[PDB]
């Protein structure tokens, strides 16, 4: 049972992960 | 300048025979249609039985239902009757042959017809009868929803002219006709004239001179619609686009000529097809006429902007 | 003469609207008003817009008063800026100038308005088509009943 | 239709190539603007995630909240790099770029 | 279905075709023969065995 | 071509969103699949999501603010003052949509038109601060109107709602009519719409020769359509009845956003029609009625909606004190007491908002909340004395700045008149305070928890308040800047 | 003289509308009528400023005004509708 | 997926299809055609 | 150039004379809400109109930013008419 | 009055979470915004007690 099966609920887990990173790119970078 | 009363008595009079000789044309036209024939004792052809029929709604001994405010009642036949006939005015016939050659003139069309809901609407209420009342409701509602229409249709064909003198939008025709390239339009704005007119499918429906008027508003609305589908489309007074031999025949005979054909489209599509009704009129000319009309603008104004073919 | 007739049946009509116990007969006048108003704007040579006076006004205004009066109930209810000309114009009439530079090409009123209706004033444009966008979506919200 | 670029307000750093394109100031997105654009498209697309379950409508409420979120920090890292090209903004980079073009 | 049906259907749905079939029909019958007939002077056809006035 | 939109990207990226707000709503509201979802609350986030994406993509570009100026020139005008007012417009748009989540859940409010209309709305308004001619004034005057006025009946099956509609209606019609016909009479007598033209051509003939009957006629009627939108007395035919029968997330907008809008039209109308100081006697008589009427009537109030209203009406007459004195230092007085009387006001119709899920309706309903909730209690008073302008809040400096601004000019009256209407406005502002904390009712009304929104937005504003006279010095640096850029 | 002429018949439209707002208090149906007639009588001023002065400015506003008058009107007639429904009565 | 999506709209809502397809023409011909012409 | 409307007036006349003439020829001898929904969208739709009838015309000296306009203002009220389709109001 | 009792107390999880969310949706009314749609949201009968329990027997 080694699978998330929800594919909406994935892609906002991926966005949220993207969104973090790229905030905490924009504190560091700029 | 004590003329123009000659020329608007011109123009009047023999449209109201013209009228009267179109009822009885659509009565023989169906007849033939079913295998039958028309009026036929009165005259040698029938042609005598608009006037018998004239004679016999003047001498009815008719009574006023004056069961109402009598003003109102009285003057919504008026009213109508004004606003189906001023719109001949600006109408061109020939090159040279229009009584008011406005420059304004597909505006001032637009206009009288948006003005012609209200006869309609004061002959329903000022009936007493509620269901008459509710009748000319729906019909006012219909005219306007197809009203909208007809003016999109109006833009489409003033893109490609670049005036609103209804002579001049004639003139525009003089390389080819607009109603070749524009077919889906001219099948629109036929299909919208018959929609506000109340007539063909679109058609859901006191005594003497009332109702004698507005039967004639009607039928001269059917024969202005005709008019201006054969302006706008079909070249006006302008002869056949090809064979140039048969220049000898006036202008006036060719717009006489389309107008006849439209008007036996009027009488063939009544004769042909079932009534809709009024759940289905109000989504289709909402729902099919409105976008295909915008939608229809929008490719004529993009396609002349694009190869800079605009006037 | 013209403007005089025209102006005193528009005043006698708004009145009649003012003043009115049926208000059918309100909007009637209300009608009535904007038919000399049309003419009224004939007079200063605008024809486009005594012509979308009669669209308007009397084609889409009036006809929805109409429709909500009828179907629902028919209940019952000077010397400073411009000192004016006195008439003397038997000399002025013959001191006319007449330029014809201004007349070679002249432009109609709709051309005229449309030059600059569109291209130098669009966000205006773009704004009245907000508020009829805001009226479409409020008349529905207000009065809608399905089934 | 005539039209004016020049504004009321000088830039006060080196403006290199006064009115950009379109294409070419799309071309000059950095990392920075290219982060700044991920950051705004995945917020949306959170807050669309989130605000749509209540409803019953996660898909739906994550593409709207997406396109909400993609025409934001696409004109915003627009609004950045024609700043910047244009002179308004410190363009350390651009200037060094185009220099040596 | 087949994008040919769909096409083919939504082409006869926007040009009307199923009623230009039926104006064809009325107009064919438009050019015919009448088949009325002038009662005061021709009379419909009977039978010897018409029950009519004692 | 594209690079002269980019000053306008604010603005589309909000039109934008509307739009796909609309769609998106109308598409899943009449849905089959999903069982007809109330999508109120999507469309709400989505929209103040949009409004803070907007926020950044106009304060990030400021100086993009100024560019391509000369092209859209005659269209509107943009600086230092409409890029400040246009930000704090966002951040009070964004705070009321923040209040209003609570109303669609625990009331049932499934209509999402309601967050479209309160954007294009937001447009109006963002388009009123930019504009620069009296065509593009009157344009977003009217957008704006149509939006509050259908929002205003948006509870249909409610008496008050509609009644409440119908008034505001009647009256923002009547005031732009007016407000039209000096706008015409201007416009006829001068030939010219906009402002720099308007004010080069009146700038030099202050009635030194004689006295212009329509440019007087045209600026008096202008004044007086104004004074109508602010609602000062007496130009508050229904205002309490507006303010009480609309509803209360509706009532919270209208009573911040609207006017800061409609003051930074009568700033950019004061630079130019100063016409021999007749806007400054009409707001000096509207000042004072006004603060006279709404101290003498907010006390004979029992409900919270209608003293809330009397004072608004009160604080519109403080603020137009700053209008009676034409000077750098009144104007900073009056943008000051505008930020500080638009945090309080949300303040208060938070505070209210979170009473409204038990129907408050009385001033004595909330009896015994210094007992139940002894924290929401204490936020309140602070609210109230802060309306009232104790020295330790934020309140007192906004009305200390005016009077310093009023006694510069050398107006003594007003300063008097302030004075006794702030100590009748103190009086019935402790009075409330006496209600919650000092009485002890036989029945007491129990008030359900708030939400996560308004509980941050009020200790937000609640440490802003008691905590603004130590570091108030951001506020008047940005008001003297703002303040000044009005002409340079 | 025309300009003083078309001026007072304008003036006189908008007393007309004013008295009609305050006298019709009870009537709602009236206080609609006033306030088109209001709005009339402003577009009436605007395009015969425009024709006198000679400038463009007077026409495109009074375009304009037409937008904003029709759809006061759409909104009036929604709300008197929702209005009557309620209470019952006018 | 696209393919069918479309197919059912289009199906089912053949005037509206029509509609959107001339006047995505006729918004197509003057964005990317134009242009194109514009060089020549 | 607006010479043209005094043949309209006094046809109007006439129309009027022989009207009356035709009158005194034989003197001789609930509600519904939907009604309201049709007229707000035809007032909508007849504005809409009007704003093409100058544009139109002057399409020859606008190019490809009077037409771009035109093409915002329909697209603004395509999305409202939008709205009123999925919304049910214009059925019957 | 115990079979109610008996039904509740011995439902699954999966029943448990499908009845609150029901419960959590059908707690509040909105009978203009339904009017509006021309729709009528209905209580589920998992949501409805037998009328044999009621003080009266209210059948609506
Ligand atoms: C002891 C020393 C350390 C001590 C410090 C430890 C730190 C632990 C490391 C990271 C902590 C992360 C904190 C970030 C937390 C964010 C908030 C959590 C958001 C969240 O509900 O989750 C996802 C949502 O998806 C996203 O829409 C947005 C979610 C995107 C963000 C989730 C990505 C998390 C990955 C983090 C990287 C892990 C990398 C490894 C970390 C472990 C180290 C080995 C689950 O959705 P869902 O539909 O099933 O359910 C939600 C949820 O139940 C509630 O929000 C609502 O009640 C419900 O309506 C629904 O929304
Ligand atoms: C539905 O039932 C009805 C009919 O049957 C279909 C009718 O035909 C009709 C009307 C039929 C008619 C023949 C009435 C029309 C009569 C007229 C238009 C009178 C016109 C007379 C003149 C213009 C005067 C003559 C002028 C000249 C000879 C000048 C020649 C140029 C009505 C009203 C009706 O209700
Ligand atoms: C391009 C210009 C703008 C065009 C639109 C303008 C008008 C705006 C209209 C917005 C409202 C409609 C938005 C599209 C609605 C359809 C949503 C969709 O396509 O996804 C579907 C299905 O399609 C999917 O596969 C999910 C797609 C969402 C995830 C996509 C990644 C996030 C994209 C956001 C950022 C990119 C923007 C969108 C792409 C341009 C929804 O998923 P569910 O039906 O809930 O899943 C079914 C399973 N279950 C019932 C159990 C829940
Ligand atoms: C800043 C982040 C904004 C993004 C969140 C927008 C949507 C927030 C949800 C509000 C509407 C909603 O769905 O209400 C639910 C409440 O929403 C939530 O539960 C949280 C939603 C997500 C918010 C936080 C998750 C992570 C977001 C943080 C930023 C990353 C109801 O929950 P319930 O039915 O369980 O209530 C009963 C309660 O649980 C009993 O005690
Ligand atoms: C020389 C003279 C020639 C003749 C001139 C006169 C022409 C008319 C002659 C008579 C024609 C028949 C008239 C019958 C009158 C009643 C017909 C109305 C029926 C109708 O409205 O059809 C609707 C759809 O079809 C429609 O939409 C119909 C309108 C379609 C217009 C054509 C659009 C085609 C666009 C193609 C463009 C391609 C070229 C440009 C690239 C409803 O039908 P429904 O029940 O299915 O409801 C659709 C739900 N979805």
């Amino acid at each position: 049972p080694k699978v998330s099966e929800d594919k909406n609920r994935n892609y906002a887990v991926v966005a949220g992960v993207v969104a973090i990173v790229g905030s905490i790119g924009w504190y560091l970078k700029a | 300048y004590i003329a123009v009363p000659a020329e608007i008595l011109g123009i009047i009079l023999p449209l109201l025979l013209g009228v009267a000789f179109l009822v009885l044309a659509e009565r023989k036209v169906m007849a033939f249609v079913q295998r039958r024939k028309g009026p036929d004792v009165v005259g040698s052809f029938g042609l005598l039985q608009p006037l018998a029929d004239g004679l016999k709604l003047i001498l009815k001994e008719p009574i006023s239902p004056s069961s109402a405010n009598f003003f109102l009642f009285r003057m919504a036949p008026v009213a109508t009757f004004m606003l189906s006939l001023v719109a001949w005015a600006v109408v061109p016939f020939d090159y040279g042959m229009v009584l008011s050659d406005l420059n304004i003139g597909l505006l001032y069309l637009f206009a009288i017809s948006s003005l012609g809901v209200y006869g309609i609407i004061i002959a329903g209420r000022s009936s007493n009868s509620k269901y008459a009342f509710l009748g000319a409701l729906r019909s006012a509602a219909q005219m306007v929803s197809y009203e909208v229409s007809i003016g999109l249709i109006l833009i489409t064909v003033l893109i490609c002219v670049g005036s609103c003198n209804l002579s001049e939008i004639v003139m525009a025709q003089k390389q080819i006709w607009f109603g070749i390239p524009l077919f889906p339009v001219l099948v629109m704005f036929f299909i919208s004239c018959l929609a506000e007119t109340n007539r063909a499918p679109f058609d859901l429906p006191y005594s003497s001179m009332g109702f004698a008027l507005f039967f004639l508003g009607e039928y001269a609305n059917m024969i202005l619609m005709s008019g201006l589908c054969t302006l706008f489309f079909l070249g006006g007074w302008l002869p056949i686009l090809d064979l140039p031999i048969f220049k000898k025949i006036p202008g006036s005979i060719w717009f006489s000529i389309k107008v006849l054909f439209f008007l036996f489209l009027y009488i063939w599509v009544r004769a042909a097809f079932p009534r809709y009704r009024y759940d289905q009129l109000m989504g289709l000319g909402w729902k099919v006429f409105l976008p295909l009309s915008l939608a229809w603008v929008v490719s004529v104004s993009g396609l002349l902007v694009t190869f800079q073919w605009l006037p | 003469m013209i403007l005089s007739v025209l102006s005193s049946l528009a005043l006698v009509s708004g009145l009649m609207v003012v003043r009115a116990k049926n208000p059918v007969h309100s909007v009637l006048f209300f009608i009535l008003v904007f038919c000399d108003t049309s003419g009224l704007l004939l007079l200063l040579g605008l024809d486009f817009f005594a012509m979308i006076f009669l669209v308007v006004y009397i084609g889409a205004i009036a006809v929805l008063f109409l429709f909500v009066v009828m179907m629902f109930h028919i209940q019952i209810a000077l010397d400073n800026e411009s000192i004016p000309l006195l008439p003397t114009q038997r000399n002025t009439t013959s001191l006319r100038y007449t330029v014809y530079a201004g007349k070679v090409r002249s432009w109609t009123n709709l051309e005229t308005l449309g030059n600059l209706l569109y291209t130098y004033y669009f966000v205006w444009f773009l704004v009245s088509s907000l508020i009829l966008l805001v009226a479409m979506i409020g008349a529905i919200v207000l009065t809608m009943h399905r089934t | 239709m005539n039209t004016d670029i020049t504004a009321l307000e000088k830039a006060q750093y080196p403006v290199v190539d006064r009115n950009p394109a379109f294409t070419k100031v799309v071309g000059n997105f950095s990392t920075l603007d290219y982060l700044r654009f991920s950051t705004i498209t995945g917020i949306s697309v959170t807050v669309g995630y989130l605000s749509g379950i209540k409803p019953g409508i996660k898909g739906p409420s994550m593409v709207t909240g997406g396109l909400i979120g993609l025409m934001g920090g696409f004109m915003y890292a627009y609004q950045n790099s024609a700043g910047r090209l244009m002179g308004f903004f410190p363009n350390d980079g651009e200037v060094a770029s185009y220099q040596k073009r | 279905k087949d994008w040919n049906t769909v096409f083919e259907r939504s082409i006869n749905t926007l040009f009307l075709t199923e009623m230009v079939r039926g104006l064809s029909l009325t107009l064919k019958y438009f050019f015919d023969p009448k088949v009325t007939i002038n009662y005061p002077f021709e009379k419909g056809p009977l039978s010897p065995r018409f029950r009519g006035e004692h | 071509m594209f690079n002269l939109f980019l000053a306008v990207f604010p603005e589309i990226f909000i039109i934008n969103a509307t739009f796909i707000l609309l769609i998106h709503g109308v598409v899943f509201s009449t849905s089959k699949k999903y069982d007809y979802p109330p999508l109120a609350s999507n469309v709400g986030w989505l929209g103040l999501l949009s409004v803070l994406i907007t926020l950044l993509l106009l304060a990030a570009g400021a100086p993009l603010l100024t560019i391509a100026h000369l092209f859209w020139n005659n269209l509107f005008r943009r600086d230092n003052f409409t890029y400040f007012c246009q930000i704090f417009l966002l951040l009070s748009t964004a705070g009321t949509i923040s209040m209003c989540f609570d109303f669609f859940d625990q009331e049932r409010f499934d209509a999402f038109e309601f967050i479209v209309l309160i954007l294009l709305s937001t447009c109006g308004m963002l388009f009123m601060i930019s504009a620069y001619d009296l065509i593009a004034m009157y344009l977003a005057i009217e957008l704006q109107s149509l939006c509050f006025y259908v929002i205003a009946a948006s509870k249909r099956k409610s008496e008050f709602s509609t009644e409440a509609g119908l008034k505001y209606l009647i009256l923002g019609a009547f005031s732009s009519g007016i407000l039209l016909f000096g706008c015409s009479m201007i416009y006829g007598s001068t030939g010219a719409t906009h402002f720099d033209q308007l004010a080069k051509i009146l700038t030099g003939y202050e009635i030194t020769g004689a006295r212009s009957s329509g440019i007087f006629m045209g600026i008096l009627f202008i004044a007086v359509g104004f004074l109508f939108k602010i609602t000062a007395v007496p130009f508050h035919m229904w205002a309490p009845d507006i303010y009480e029968g609309s509803p209360t997330p509706v009532t919270a907008f209208l009573s911040i956003a609207p006017k800061i809008s409609i003051f930074a039209n009568i700033l950019r109308v004061f630079i130019y029609g100063s016409y021999g100081a007749t806007l400054q006697q009409i707001f000096f008589f509207c000042s004072i009625a006004s603060m006279i009427l709404g101290a003498l009537a907010a006390m004979a109030q029992t409900k919270v909606k209608r003293l809330l209203a009397y004072s608004s009406i009160g604080h519109v007459g403080y603020i137009c004190i700053g209008f009676s004195c034409g000077t750098i230092e009144g104007i900073q007085s009056l943008l000051i007491g505008i930020f500080i009387y638009a945090l309080m006001t949300m303040d208060a119709f938070a505070i209210v908002l979170a009473l409204r899920q038990t129907r408050v309706k009385y001033i004595a309903d909330l009896g015994a909340l210094a007992k139940t909730n002894p924290i929401l209690a204490i936020t309140f008073s602070i609210t109230m004395f802060s309306y009232a302008g104790i020295p330790p809040l934020a309140g007192f400096c906004s009305k200390f700045y005016l009077f310093f601004a009023a006694l510069g000019c050398g107006a003594y009256f007003l300063a008097l008149v302030g004075v006794v209407t702030s100590v009748i406005g103190c009086f019935y502002y402790i009075r409330l305070v006496k209600r919650m904390f000092f009485d002890t009712p036989r029945t007491w009304i129990l008030y359900e928890p708030m939400d996560r929104n308004k509980s941050l937005l009020l200790a937000m504003t609640s440490f802003f308040i008691t905590l603004f006279l130590l570091y108030p010095s951001p506020l008047f640096s940005v008001t003297h800047q703002m303040a000044l850029s009005l002409y340079l | 003289m025309d300009l003083i002429k078309y001026f007072t018949f304008s003036m006189i439209i908008f007393i007309l509308g004013i008295w009609g707002i305050l006298l019709n208090r009870r009537n709602i149906l009236i206080m609609l009528m006033s306030i088109e007639l209001m709005l009339l009588a402003v577009n009436l001023n605007f395009l015969v400023f425009s024709v006198s002065l000679d400038d463009m400015m007077g026409q495109v506003f009074a375009l304009l005004v037409l937008t904003v008058a029709a759809a006061e009107s759409a909104i009036g007639l929604a709300i008197f509708v929702i209005t009557f429904r309620v209470r019952g009565t006018i | 997926p696209v393919m069918e999506k479309l197919r059912m709209f289009v199906a089912q809502e053949p005037v509206v299809a029509a509609s959107c397809l001339i006047g995505g023409v006729g918004l197509f011909l003057p964005a990317v055609v134009r242009p194109i012409l514009d060089s020549l | 150039m607006m010479l043209e409307f005094a043949p309209i007036f006094i046809y109007l006349v006439i129309s009027l004379l022989v009207s009356l003439i035709l009158l005194g020829v034989p003197f001789l001898f609930r509600f519904d809400i939907r009604f309201y929904l049709v007229s707000i969208l035809f007032l909508i739709f007849d504005l809409e109109v009007t704003f093409f009838f100058p544009w139109a015309v002057s399409l020859n000296k606008i190019d490809l930013f009077g037409f771009w306009s035109m093409m915002a203002f329909l697209f603004i009220l395509t999305i409202g008419f939008l709205y009123e389709w999925k919304r049910g109001a214009l059925d019957w | 009055l115990a079979q109610i009792h008996a039904s509740e107390n011995s439902k699954s999880f999966e029943q448990i979470e499908v009845e609150r969310a029901l419960r959590k949706k059908y707690a509040r009314k909105d009978e203009d915004y339904d009017s509006m749609l021309g729709i009528t949201r209905e209580t589920p009968p998992e949501l409805i007690l037998p009328d044999n329990v009621l003080p009266g027997g209210k059948p609506v």
